[PDB]
């Protein structure tokens, strides 16, 4: 889940089309860390480029895989209503690369609760993901309800 | 600055923050927080493209 | 040797005349989840020191798991052979069992 | 009468550019010299190291 605030007054970049190398070719860049079956960390870089009013193309690319294809086609397109409510395109299936034999991470990334107004700057409100790396017992505790919880 | 010239506290506590990425490197607020590194390596030259 | 493929060699450092391992003792293969699929057990024979028989034992890598742990850590090691020893103490357990330590 | 010492000398990371003069950035080597023990210490990670 990736929740952002988008600024309506950002000018459309002149350096069309989208290029990963070109920093000015995208309005916003964010990063979300996902994990595969073997626990490898993939830093999904996502790029936000305003196409027209209330229409934002979102591109995705993993920096972990050097053999991954360069993003040249829209990963998703957020369409927004008049008052900053989401309309369509807020959820997209995303597949990572194959690193060290780990299967590509296929996960549904959702832009729900995203709201677009006249923010003073580009900020990402929240990034959540349900994957993690392998962990080992560092502590254990008993809560007031009797739950035994190992941290 | 520590042995690798990174920003550290008394204990060796490494400072982290938003790094500079791209060519030329730029501040990316959306990038993951990374340790701040200050190498002493000399800067190369960039050919003039716009004047 | 490549992704999810680990050649495993065995050597005996105790034998002063031990031969340097030149051939692979076994090959651990790993599924998509990092679990064992093959090569987890292999019969290893030791050397002959002081005229005693070499120990021919089954080394099992059961529950070995390869995933993005920060480093290669050995979780557990166990062997069922023991050296001779003298009686040190004894006890009577709550279930009536007499145990000599 | 010592045995001949043959070493791999590498000018890696050396560059030819418009620096003010010929300046050596760094030198590194793996050979060393004999000397007696001076100090011993135990670091924060349990390593016992002699200097």
């Amino acid at each position: 889940s990736m929740q952002i605030n988008l600024n309506s007054t950002d000018p459309v970049p002149s350096k069309t089309p989208f290029s990963v190398s070109d920093a000015d070719s995208y309005n916003k860049k964010g990063t979300v860390t996902v994990y595969d079956s073997q626990g490898n960390a993939h830093d999904m870089n996502v790029y936000f480029v305003k196409t027209k009013d209330n229409e934002w193309a979102v591109y995705t690319h993993d920096s972990s895989d050097p053999a991954a294809t360069a993003p040249t086609t829209a990963s998703t397109t957020l369409k927004f209503n008049e008052n900053g409510i989401l309309e369509s395109g807020g959820t997209v299936n995303i597949t990572t690369g194959t690193i060290n034999g780990a299967t590509a991470a296929t996960f549904s990334l959702s832009f729900l609760n995203s709201m677009q107004q006249n923010t003073g700057a580009n900020n990402i409100v929240a990034t959540n993901q349900n994957g993690y790396k392998p962990g080992d017992l560092v502590s254990y505790q008993i809560n007031n309800d009797g739950t035994v919880v190992g941290n | 600055l520590d042995e690798n010239r990174n920003l550290v506290n008394m204990q060796g506590m490494q400072l982290t923050g938003y790094p500079a990425t791209g060519t030329p490197p730029t501040i990316q607020q959306g990038a993951n927080p990374a340790p701040i590194t200050i190498p002493n390596t000399l800067m190369a030259a960039k050919s003039t493209t716009t004047a």
